[PDB]
C-alpha cells in the first residue's frame, strides 16, 4: 500500500520529521518530500523551503512545473505535483517565516488548492485558491494572490502590462504586483530595491527579505 | 513543562443551570485543547476537542471556547446525567499534560450530619489494637472536618477518614474517621471524643463516651 | 463494536516488572495510533506513551523513558505496555486509548479500554478481621440507631460487605477503603436502622475477600 | 482505482459532483462531475454548459486535452474520451434546456470515439452512434455519427468550406451538422445561421440553448 | 451462501433506542450499497435509508432524518442501523436488504434478511390469565361442537398455544392475538371435536409465554 | 411525494388461471419499477425490476409491462407457489415509496361459517371482567361481518375480531370476535348474541345465549 | 481481473473466432486493438500488418509508423513501439500470407522473429529487424535480407543507400541496400512498369507486381 | 499482480541462471530489458553498464547516457533515468568488477549508492552520484572522489573544471577537476601515451592503462 500525501505517513506510523517518499501520481513513481510531523500536530507536507540562499529560485516556468531542488535543504516540489494532490484531496494551507532578529511569523488558510477541479492545469495557467485566512505573527498576503494564474519570466500570466515576475526576481501567482513573493532573490535583509526579494508584505513590508521560509500543506 | 491547572477544584450546581469551567495554562498552548467526562469507575469519554469543536454524539449543550493561556467549558443546562468528573489536556504539545479534575456534584438542601461513636469491639482489645470510630451520616455540603479529642488533648497523625460519594437518592454524603491506638494507650487515658466541625452547626458538635460506660 | 478490553488488576511488588494488556475489536487495529496514560487516584492523569501497531515506531514520556516498554502483536489485534522496575507510587489506573483521525491536530482519545488497576506495595496477601461496632442507648438519636462492621487490616484490595446476604441496603453506607502505614487496608461500613427493631431483627455483616478466599459473617449486638 | 463514474457508484460514492476517476491509469487522474440522479444516475459527463462564461471556440489542442471546470462548464478532452470507450461499452444521454423553462434530452444505446483504432488522433476521433431511443429533442447525431472531429485548426469535415470556422464551434461535422452543443453562447435566438449551440430537431438553426450536458454510462 | 443474518427481536419504551444489527455473510460486505425498510403490519412498507459500507455515506429518508443514524463495521462485515427516539407507532419488523448492481438504474433489492420484529410501547411486560371458553349443549351443531382458550391480558408478543401437549391438531385454529386498549394482547384458540366425545375425552390446552415465564395447563368442561 | 397505490387490494384465482396485478404511481415515475413477491413471515423476494425485466431464477410465466404512471404484473398459469402478497416499488426516484400490497388467494367453493358462542368462563367473572366469543368456523371467501347485539342493542367500540390466515388442506378462514365488557355492564343486561353476515348466507344468522341459562 | 497481453492468450482465454480483439502489450493502463486470425494453421495469430482494400495509404512518416495508424477492422499497421513491446517479452515467430490478383496465395514462414531484440532503447537502435530460420511457403525468402536493418521512412533515412530507398519505393521498411520485400509501397494493383515502388515480394512475384491482399502474422514462440 | 522492478525480485520469481531480463523500473506499461550476473557473490546483480568487446562507443551524448544505449547481450549501458528510478525506492549496494588485458581480475564495492538522492527531479539535480562505505577488492577507492558530482558529457559540462572534463577524457561520468575512474573513456585496449582518456581505474592501473572488461552492478541493500 503507498502513502500518497504526508498525512497517510502519518497513518502509516513515521511521525519523525523528515524525508519521506510520497506516491502523488501513482505506484509507479514516487517524489521524496520533506514533512514538519512536529509543527501543530504534524502532518505537513512541504512544497516550498528556503533558507541558505544558495538554490536560486530565479527559474522557468518548466523548472517550477516539475519542481527542482533536494528534500533535505531548499526546494520546491513543483506545480504540477501540488495540483495532484490538492485535486484528489482538500488541504490546509500554512506558511512559516523567520527574519534576521530571531522572529517568526506564519499564516494559515482553511482551504488551498492548485486549479481545483481543472481538467488540465496547464490550460488554466495553475490558478491559486485560498479561502478563510487565520491570523498567526504574520499577516495575509495571499488572500491578495487568489484566483491568479502561476507567472514567470518565460510566462507572463500577471495582470500588469510590465512582467511582475521579472521586474520582483522571482515566481508567484502575481496580480498587478505581488504582496508575497517568497521565490523573490535572497538579498538577506534590508533591500533599497522595492518588491524583488523573499517578501511577506504585511509582516515585514517589501524592502525586507527574510532568512527562512516554507510553505507547508495537511489535508483539510 | 505545560503544567495545566483546573479552577475550581470542586463546584456545586443544580440541575437547568448554566455551568463554566476553566481551564488555564502555565506557557502559550495555542487553539488545542480538549476535555473529558469521566464517571465514576469508568473510562473518561471525550466531549471538546481542538478548543471549540465537539465530539459526535455529544450533546448541544456542551460548547467550548478559549484560545492562548485561558479555555473555558460551559452546559447551557445540566442534566442527571452531567454530573461527574471533567478532566482538561493539553492536546498541542509531545510532553503531553493533563488538568487536576474538576468535581460538578450536585446541590441540595444543607443538612447537618448525624453523628455517631462507636467504641472498640471486646473482640478487637484482645488482638492488642483498638479503633475508635466516628461516623458523619447523611450531611451535605461534602466539606467537613472531625477532630479527636482524648482527655480533651487533641489528636493528629493517628486518625484516618473516608468520604462516600454522593448519594443517588438523597444526594447526601456520609463520612467514617477511624482512630486507631494500641491496647495499652487506650486504657491509660478514659474519655474519647470526635468533634464535628461542619458549616451547618455554629460551633463544632462533640459525641464521647467513656470507658466501660455502657 | 468499538472496543478495548484491557487486563485484570495486578499486584506486584517494588522493583519488579507487570506487563499489561489491551485488545482491540470493532475498527482495524493497524490504522489507528495506541496510548497509555495513567490515572492515580485522585491525581493528574499521566501520559506515558504512544506507538503505533503498522510501524512498530514509539514515542515516550521523559521520566518514562528506559522504564516502559510498548510492544503490538499484529496477528491478535492487542497492544502491550509494561514497565521494568516498579515504585510505589506508580500504583494507579493504567488505560490505553486510540487517537482518532481528523485531519489535524488530533492527538486525542475517542476510545478507550476500561482500566487496569494496578498495586505496587510490600505487603503481602492476607485475610481481614472483621470486629462489630455495636450500637448503644448513647449512640441512639431518637428513633434511629447505627451499627456496623470494621473490615481491618487485608490485602489487596477489594473486599465485599453486605448486610443479612444483601436483604438490607436502604441506609447502608460502604466507606472506601483506606491504606494504613502498615501497608494494609482497612474500611467500614454502617447502615442506620430503627432503634426499636434491635430487640427483634438481627443484623449481619457479610465480608467476602476473594484474594485470599476469606468468606466471613459477623453479627452485631448492643 | 475507479477508471469511470459508474465505478464510483460501486465504490460507495452516490452524491452528484465532482470527483476522479482514472482513465489513463493510476498515474494521473482527471476530474469530472457525474450525474448520479438522472435515470437512476452513474452519468459521467464530458460536456457542461449553461452560465455561457467559458468560450468554447478553442482548438484542437484543448479539445484533446480538454479544457475547463468541472465545478461548472468544461470539456473532459477527446482522448480521455477515446480511453473510456476503448476499454468499455457506453450509453449515451444528451440533456437540453432552452430560455423557457422547457427540457429535453435525447438517447443513443451504442457510443464510442474511434471504436477499434489503434490510434484515435490518426482517425481523427470519429464518432460512432447506434440505436437511438427519443426523448424530448430528435435525432440529431445520427447524421454526424462516422465523422471525424473538426475544429479550426483541423478541418476533417466533409465540406469545402471549413464548416468548423463557420459554426463557431467543434463538432464531427458532415457537410455541416444538425447538432452544434459546441457553438457560440449566442443566448436565445440569433438571426446568424447555425452557429450556436444548436439542436436542429428540437429548436432549429436559429436557436441557440441555455443549459447543455453530454452524459455517459456504462453499456 | 448470499445470506443476511440480522439481530433477534427487541421490546422497548417509547422515547428510548433501539440498536438493530444485521451481518452479511456469502458475498464481499464492502462491494454492495445497503439498505434498510421496515414493514408495519398490513400497511405499505417504508424505506429508511442507505448506506455503503466502504466509503460511509449515507442518504437517509427525509421524515427518519435526526432520529435513525447508520454505521458499519467492516472488520465483522455487519452493518448497523439506531432508531434514536421511538415512537408507539414504530412498531414494525425492520429488514436490512443488499442492492445489486445491474449496468442501469438499479435501485433494487435482490437479497435480504429476515426481519427483526420491534416492538415499542409503554407496557410493562405481564403474563396471560387463561380462561376456559366452555362447550355447551347448545353450541352444538349435529356432532360436532366447538371449544377452546382465551389467553387475555399478556404482554409483549409472543405466547404459544397447543391441545394436549401437541397430541391435537386437526381441527385447531389459533387466532392472531390482538392489542386492546389496555396496552396489552389478548387471543383465543379454539378446536372442533365430536360432541359425542365430550364425555370420556378430556380437552387441554397448554399456554406458555416466554417472556415473563409463564407455563399454565388449563381444563375444559361443560 | 410519489404514492404507490396497488389494485386489486385483494385478488382469489385459482390454479392454472392468468393474473393481473395493477400498481398506479401518483406522478409520472418513467420506465423504472419493481415487483416483489413475500411469503408469510417471510422477506420479500424480487421478480420484476426496471419495469419489464425479470430476475434470474424467475419462472417464464412471470411478466412485467407497463411505462408512465400504469404498471402491470401478469403471470400466465398460476402455481400453488404463487400465491402470497405483491409489492411494488417506487424505483426511479429517491424518496423511494413502496405498493400497498395485494393479496392473491386459492379461490374454492363458497362455504358458510359453523357459528358458536362461547359466554365468559365463572373463572372470568370473579376477577370483574366479562369477555364474550364468536366464533365463525371454516367459511369462504373471507370477507365477513359480526354485529354484537345485546338485549337486542347493537354495539360498537367494545369489541374486536381476529381472522387466520387461509388454511392449507380445505383453504378456508376463521374468525373470532371478543366482546369485553366489566362484569357489573355484563350483569345488567340478559341475552347476548352475536349476528353473523355473510355471502354464503342470505340473512344474517344469530346465535345468542341468555345470562345464567346454564 | 486478468489481461492478455498477446492474442495468444486469447486462445487461452477461450476464444478462436477470428476478429477484432483487445491486448494489452504496454500494461493493464491502455489497451489496443488488433485483428487475430485464429483460423490459419492452428490459430494464435497476432497481425500487425493488413492490407486489401488499398483505400488507406502506407506511405506515412517515421511517427505514425511508431505508434500506429488505421483500423483493425480493415487495413491497418499495427505500430513499431507495440511491435518492440511483444518481442521483447516473449519469443514469436512469424507468418506472411499473400494474394496476386490472379486468385493464388503464398506465404513464408520465419522461426524466430523480433524488433531490437535485447535493446536497452528501441529509438537508438532503430528498431532493428530480426529474423532467423526460414520455412518455405508458396513465396519465397524476402526477409532475410533485410534482417539487422532499421526501419526507415522518409522522415528518417536510416538504409544504407546513399539516397532515401524509403522515398524511392514508395513506402516504409527495413531497408538495406534496397528492398527484396516492400510491403508497405504503394497499391499500384497489378503489375506495374516502374521499379520496385508497390507492395512487391520480389521472390514470389518479382519487382513489376503489385499484389492484391498482404498480412503480416506473429504467434508465440 | 506486482513487476518485478529490479533482479533481485527476479530471484525470488525463481529464475537464478544469469542472462538478460526483463525488469519493470518506470512502472508496468514499459519493460527495459538487463543482463544479471546471479552468479557474482550470491548474485542477484543488476547490471547497468557493460563493456568487453570495445564494439559499442560510450562516447555519446547526454541524450543516450539518459534513456540508455547498447544491447543488453553486450556491452550496454541502461541509462541514467532508469537507474534514478530503481535507487529512489530502494536502497542498494554496488560492485564494479574490472579485468586487464594480463588475466587479472579486481574489483571494488560501496555498500551505499544512490544516484541524485531526495532530489525532486533528478534532470534538475545532474544525476548526482552518491557512493558510501567501501570494501576494498583487487582495485582501489576511485569513485569515493567523484561522489556528489552531476553527471558530465560533451552536451553538458557539469564538472568543476573550467575545462570540458568529459570531453578531455573521451567519455561520459560524474567529473570533478577531473576522474580518478573514467569506466566509459574510449577503449583503448591496453596502455595508451595519451592522459586519462581510455577505460581508466586510477588506483588499480593507472591513467596510462585502458582495461579490457568492465562492469558496474547493483543489488537490493
Ligand atoms: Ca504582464
Ligand atoms: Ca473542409
Ligand atoms: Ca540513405
Ligand atoms: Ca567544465
Amino acid at each position: 500500500q503507498q502513502p500518497l500525501d504526508c498525512d497517510d505517513i502519518y497513518a502509516q506510523g513515521y511521525q519523525s520529521d523528515g524525508v519521506y517518499l510520497i506516491y502523488p501520481s501513482g505506484p509507479s513513481v514516487p517524489v521524496p518530500v520533506f514533512c514538519d510531523m512536529t509543527t501543530e500536530g504534524g502532518k505537513w507536507t512541504v512544497f516550498q523551503k528556503r533558507f541558505n540562499g544558495s538554490v536560486s529560485f530565479f527559474r522557468g516556468w518548466n523548472d517550477y512545473k516539475l519542481g527542482f531542488g533536494r528534500a533535505d535543504g531548499e526546494y520546491w516540489l513543483g506545480l504540477q505535483n501540488m495540483h495532484l494532490l490538492t485535486l484528489k484531496q482538500k488541504y490546509e494551507l500554512r506558511v512559516d517565516l523567520e527574519d534576521f532578529e530571531n522572529n517568526t511569523a506564519y499564516a494559515k488558510y482553511a482551504d488551498f488548492s492548485i486549479s481545483p477541479n481543472a481538467v488540465s492545469a496547464e490550460e488554466d495557467g495553475y490558478t491559486l485558491f485560498v479561502a478563510g485566512f487565520e491570523d498567526g505573527g504574520a499577516g495575509d498576503s495571499l488572500s491578495y494572490h487568489s484566483g491568479q494564474k502561476f507567472s514567470t519570466f518565460d510566462r507572463d500570466q500577471d495582470l500588469f502590462v510590465q512582467n511582475c515576475a521579472a521586474l520582483s526576481s522571482g515566481a508567484f501567482w502575481f496580480r498587478s504586483c505581488h504582496f508575497a513573493n517568497l521565490n523573490g532573490f535572497y538579498l538577506g535583509g534590508s533591500h533599497l530595491s522595492y518588491a524583488n526579494g523573499i517578501n511577506w508584505a504585511q509582516w515585514k513590508g517589501f524592502y525586507y527579505s527574510l532568512k527562512r521560509t516554507e510553505m507547508k500543506i495537511r489535508r483539510a | 513543562d505545560i503544567q495545566m491547572t483546573q479552577s475550581p477544584s470542586s463546584l456545586s450546581a443544580s440541575v437547568g443551570d448554566r455551568v463554566t469551567i476553566t481551564c488555564r495554562a502555565s506557557k502559550s498552548i495555542s487553539k488545542y485543547l480538549a476535555w473529558y467526562q469521566q464517571k465514576p469507575g469508568k473510562a473518561p469519554e471525550l466531549l471538546i476537542y481542538s478548543g471549540s469543536t465537539l465530539q459526535s454524539g455529544i450533546p448541544a449543550r456542551f460548547s467550548g471556547s478559549g484560545s492562548g493561556t485561558e479555555f473555558t467549558l460551559t452546559i447551557s443546562s445540566l442534566q442527571s446525567e452531567d454530573f461527574a468528573v471533567y478532566y482538561c489536556q493539553q492536546h498541542n504539545e509531545y510532553p503531553f499534560t493533563f488538568g487536576q479534575g474538576t468535581k460538578l456534584e450536585i446541590k441540595r438542601t444543607v443538612a447537618a450530619p448525624s453523628v455517631f461513636i462507636f467504641p472498640p469491639s471486646d473482640e478487637q482489645l484482645k488482638s492488642g489494637t483498638a479503633s475508635v470510630v466516628c461516623l458523619l451520616n447523611n450531611f451535605y455540603p461534602r466539606e467537613a472536618k472531625v477532630q479527636w479529642k482524648v482527655d480533651n488533648a487533641l489528636q493528629s497523625g493517628n486518625s484516618q477518614e473516608s468520604v462516600t460519594e454522593q448519594d443517588s437518592k438523597d444526594s447526601t454524603y456520609s463520612l467514617s474517621s477511624t482512630l486507631t491506638l494500641s491496647k495499652a494507650d487506650y486504657e491509660k487515658h478514659k474519655v474519647y471524643a470526635c468533634e464535628v466541625t461542619h458549616q451547618g452547626l455554629s460551633s463544632p458538635v462533640t459525641k464521647s463516651f467513656n470507658r466501660g460506660e455502657c | 463494536q468499538m472496543q478495548l478490553v484491557q487486563s485484570g488488576p495486578e499486584v506486584k511488588k517494588p522493583g519488579t516488572s507487570v506487563k499489561v494488556s489491551c485488545k482491540a475489536s470493532g475498527f482495524t487495529f493497524t490504522s489507528y495510533w495506541m496510548h497509555w496514560v495513567r490515572q492515580a487516584r485522585g491525581q493528574r492523569l499521566e501520559w506515558i506513551g504512544v506507538i503505533h501497531p503498522n510501524s512498530g515506531n514509539t514515542k515516550y514520556n521523559e521520566k518514562f523513558r528506559s522504564r516502559v516498554t510498548m510492544t503490538t502483536d499484529t496477528s491478535t489485534s492487542t497492544a502491550y505496555m509494561e514497565l521494568r522496575s516498579l515504585r510505589s507510587d506508580d500504583t494507579a489506573v493504567y488505560y490505553c486509548a486510540r487517537e482518532m483521525w481528523n485531519y489535524g491536530n488530533s492527538w486525542y482519545f475517542d476510545v478507550w479500554g476500561q482500566g487496569t488497576t494496578v498495586t505496587v506495595s510490600s505487603a503481602s496477601t492476607k485475610g481481614p478481621s472483621v470486629f462489630p461496632l455495636a450500637p448503644s442507648s448513647k449512640s441512639t438519636s431518637g428513633g434511629t440507631a447505627a451499627l456496623g462492621c470494621l473490615v481491618k487490616d487485608y490485602f489487596p484490595e477489594p473486599v465485599t460487605v453486605s448486610w443479612n446476604s444483601g436483604a438490607l441496603t436502604s441506609g447502608v453506607h460502604t466507606f472506601p477503603a483506606v491504606l494504613q502505614s502498615s501497608g494494609l487496608y482497612s474500611l467500614s461500613s454502617v447502615v442506620t436502622v430503627p432503634s426499636s427493631s434491635l430487640g427483634t431483627q438481627t443484623y449481619i455483616c457479610n465480608v467476602n475477600h476473594k484474594p485470599s478466599n476469606t468468606k466471613v459473617d459477623k453479627k452485631v449486638e448492643p
